[PDB]
């Protein structure tokens, strides 16, 4: 069951994946890319290497990752969004050797209807 | 479970006009890119079109650029391919391809049975050898080549005779499911291989490789796998 | 100079308004919907009264808003986009009776292009 | 600075179609909703149609029943009306207007100067009162404008000069738009509004409109017509 | 184990009560007078309400509280320090019904040895 | 595993001088609080000293009138006491006490064997009330402590067996004392508060005083004793 | 017009400078020692180089600086106080090449009369 | 402004005892570290014990470790020694001396006039030359070299003939207020040296120096600078 965010190229996408924040307590997260079925899902950028600073920002390139820890939402943002980043991602939950896929997102990128010439 | 049917093929006048359909079942046809692709007589594949989900964003090989319109009806879950101006070249086998999410690094990993039309009367892959023979039992290797770097974006389809095109490889390691553990590929660049580690009966066909680095995945000429 | 931030109906948009964080220092910020060239722009969310709690997020409806007074950047977060909400706001900066426009945000409003029937 | 400029019009059989252009210049079209109003002669204000910058969002009137398309090319800084079985009722000079960014609870800011289209041989009520009225120069003039349904403060007031396209005085109830002498003002929350010019003056003499942009279909008032006594 | 924190009459006293951040993680602290062996330890001060919000100093009198709960460090503030201000105190991590003892703290108060007289 | 030894009792002339040593072991001299209270042949318990960690703070019952100066050696974990003009009414048994960490609101919970000392040839009072009672094993006994101004809840029970040093029973008017049997329970705050001993046991019979710790000055009750009806 | 803090060795000694957070807008803080009346005050710490975070605590061996730039109270933390660390000190505001004493602080350090053997 | 003035000497026999006393005036008394000096006739400045502000430090010198006690009256702004058996060495002036803020690293900056006393019938300073002859305008150079390292905490002290000492420099070349420019002093761990770059008249006099990297300041035995 995959969830869907829609975005206008150009314009900064911002995923959100909800999680118990119990039962994934004291676990960094990932956020990667699924290339097919079979996979690779290629990992794009994690949490903050100190779980206690899951809040601080992490950049890769033009992606970012914020975790609240507390309520339990972590935050994706994909800034300037290109018709190439449109496709399958996973957030993921990290213990040891092991991912837990909390949400699987498919971005779709939208064309820019709008003409900025001034 | 998955199943693309084309219709809408025919016999048709130069410069005449013609609408190719495409209805969709198995899967939630509003988040895939779809796409389009020809096969003339005795030629190899030609990708002809890919469009998004939302229907804005629209790709078209250069040989067909102006004259054909991709669309879609996410309701309906049907593909269509509007074709104008149509020349002798145009004639073809025309397929109806899914790609897997996203377009981009994407692959096309489901296939419509194709639907004959006769009209009466960026970066080169090139492939390596056009022919091969072979034994069963054999190990092969097919080589494609890029003009430009495509990264780890290159696709392998196999095509028996008479047949539809088949996904293999996709982001040029990667084995697709259902497909059996002998086939492999490699390469990151310009230079990848498709490696058949123990030729089988079935497997005597032609073979292509596709970029989807750029916005037109451009199909190699073809390497025809025959019998020694 | 108004600046574009496309959103798709039913989906959550997120506006940022990034400031000079030592020129606004100590100023709480505000956000208001413009209904014209000459006025108003109805006040709609402002951040917390305390210049210091201005990282905890203020809600009015659907409208949330939290501000970074270290890196200098304002957001403001359109729960459930729909089609009136599209029109010209104001990202402010408070002091006294006076009140800096930080940025003109134009949101519109673009209907979703996807059939979710599954 | 802001132009519109329509084209298109002329004479058309009944059943015919005809495709309205209109050309902005002077401000970055792709940022603003247009529309389109009609005006049968010797009628009121009748609005048509409007359409989102990205075409994704498209209002109809319902008298029109749905014969008519609206369209633009951002790219080209073009709005269209396309009109289709056209009717002895679609006899009316076609203005060309500009939305104030937004659309519900915005206004028409800036007009078309119209063309003329000859066919040759939600749903809130406004209501004007008085139809007609007689006054001199200098004095004090109210009209009112009375809703079907609360409209909250989202009523608008246009002027319309003998013989010229109309301009807008009044938005969100109370604002007087850029540019209009501050003779003029407005008031009203709900159902009840008023237009007041404080002090008329000789070019005031005219036809105004009120209009509501509470719900998607930015309907008129039957206008009233100010003339000398 | 009790540790010892001594103070001058007159001055304020910091009390620092280090603990295991992680271990104690969304537990709000207390700090309170033990009277006796079998108790009791009466309730002086906690955290705030809002475990988020642990760094906002909270104050009973003259005695105050501050929580890092990220570097997991619960300082106690004694101002005006006075001789009937010793005895023992508890440092306090509360969860549900429970509290665990954070350190066992020994408040002496010395006389103030310098005529201020000037 | 506490213990407190008292030495430095004897004979001595009016007017002479004696200096009391106190050696502890078992605890951490340096963190407590000490004190000497001291009772003369005949009479109940007379809180006389007591003195901080650090030497810094000493307090003195004014029926001393400051003969008398209270000191303490952490190193060697000693208290002293040294009496100056000595009086006939100094003869008494002197106790060693120390104090649970603090001062003010605290109490002396152990207690060492005493010295006899022989002379040859902030002021809140507490009255206790009875002075004598008779019961019976078994029974209900209660003992009442009135303070003549608030002291809050900060009230300490003592029981002295005939021969014996004094032993804490209640501190901080309800808290029962480690080691000491449920059956002993106190109450009160404020200036009203009594001892009870919910059912009497044979060892029982002994003498009680109360203590107030609200001021510096730690002043005993008059005591009541317990005698077999 | 100096001003005495006391602290018993062995313990941490934290000593409070109060400034007005308006006149020293912007300004960094130094703590340094005074060996005479001539000089020098040697720069024991100063305050993050980034004025936004003076919060942030910057250590210097045993002695740390921390800013509340809000309410205008700059914190030095003497960890474990020894004899040496007896004499005068100066809270300064930093701004270019000045330096303006904000309070002259004399350290007393009290000797630990505390056996602490077991 | 600031006094110092020292009483309580005299004649004593020994093994008896003895009780210095030092009245302060003119600055806040309960904010300084204290110390005494002493000066046995025809010999250098002797360094003798040191007390806290709260009298909870004391520190002496090992020839009266024992022996002596030092005290002080933040009240009464009084200094106390207390002096038990007296030995024939210590005939000496005593002498009152304020260090600066702190103990430490720090100097005396003001000394009292000095009371005699009569008996009847660590790191290691050594100075270079004991004695030096120069000339009215000469550049004068003396050094004092320490056992062990002593960082920058340095001071040169001034004794004319007939008067108390004066401090010159501190921290090994700071120039105490009210001191002529003519005067510095340099150096860092062992070696030192102060320099008068012209001198005058009234320079020649012995001049000591003082370590206070430790808690027993002990002076070094002293360099006479003389006519030529
Ligand atoms: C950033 O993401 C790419 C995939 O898009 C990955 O190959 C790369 O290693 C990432 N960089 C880091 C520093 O993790
Ligand atoms: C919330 O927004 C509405 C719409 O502008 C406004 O009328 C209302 O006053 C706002 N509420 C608060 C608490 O600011
Ligand atoms: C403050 O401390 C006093 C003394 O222990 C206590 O009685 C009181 O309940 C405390 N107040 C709060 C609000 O905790
Ligand atoms: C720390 O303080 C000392 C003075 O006590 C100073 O010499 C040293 O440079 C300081 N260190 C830093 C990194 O500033």
């Amino acid at each position: 069951n995959t969830t869907v965010f829609q975005g206008v190229a150009g314009q900064s996408l911002q995923v959100s994946c909800p999680y118990d924040s119990m039962k994934h307590w004291g676990r960094r997260k990932a956020w990667c890319r699924q290339l097919g079925e079979k996979g690779p899902c290629q990992r794009v950028v994690s949490t903050h290497n100190l779980w206690l600073l899951s809040f601080l920002r992490r950049w890769n390139g033009s992606t970012a990752i914020t975790d609240d820890t507390l309520g339990g939402t972590l935050t994706i943002t994909l800034r300037n969004l290109q018709p190439h980043d449109a496709g399958l991602y996973q957030c993921q939950s990290l213990h040891g050797s092991e991912a837990d896929t909390l949400r699987k997102v498919l971005v779709e990128v939208l064309a820019d209807p709008l003409d900025h010439r001034d | 479970e998955v199943q693309l049917l084309e219709s809408g093929g025919g016999l048709v006048q130069p410069g005449g006009s013609l609408r190719l359909s495409c209805a969709a079942s198995g899967f939630t046809f509003s988040y895939y890119y779809m796409g389009w692709v020809r096969q003339a007589p005795g030629k190899g594949l030609e990708w002809v079109s890919g469009i998004s989900p939302s229907s804005g964003y629209t790709y078209y090989a250069d040989s067909v650029k102006g004259r054909f319109t991709i669309s879609r009806d996410n309701s309906k879950n049907t593909l269509y391919l509007q074709m104008n101006s149509l020349r002798a070249e145009d004639t073809a086998v025309y397929y109806c391809a899914r790609y897997y999410y996203g377009y981009y690094y994407s692959h096309m990993d489901y296939w419509g049975q194709g639907t004959l039309v006769t009209v009466s009367s960026d970066i080169q892959m090139t492939q390596s050898p056009s022919s091969l023979s072979a034994s069963v039992g054999d190990r092969v290797t097919i080589t494609c080549r890029a003009s430009q770097s495509i990264s780890s974006y290159l696709n392998w389809y196999q095509q028996k005779p008479g047949k539809a095109p088949k996904l293999l490889i996709y982001a040029a390691s990667s084995l697709q499911s259902g497909v059996p553990s002998r086939f492999s590929g490699s390469g990151s660049g310009t230079d990848f291989t498709l490696t058949i580690s123990s030729l089988q009966p079935e497997d005597f066909a032609t073979y292509y490789c596709q970029q989807s680095r750029s916005g037109l995945h451009t199909f190699g000429q073809g390497t025809k796998l025959e019998i020694k």
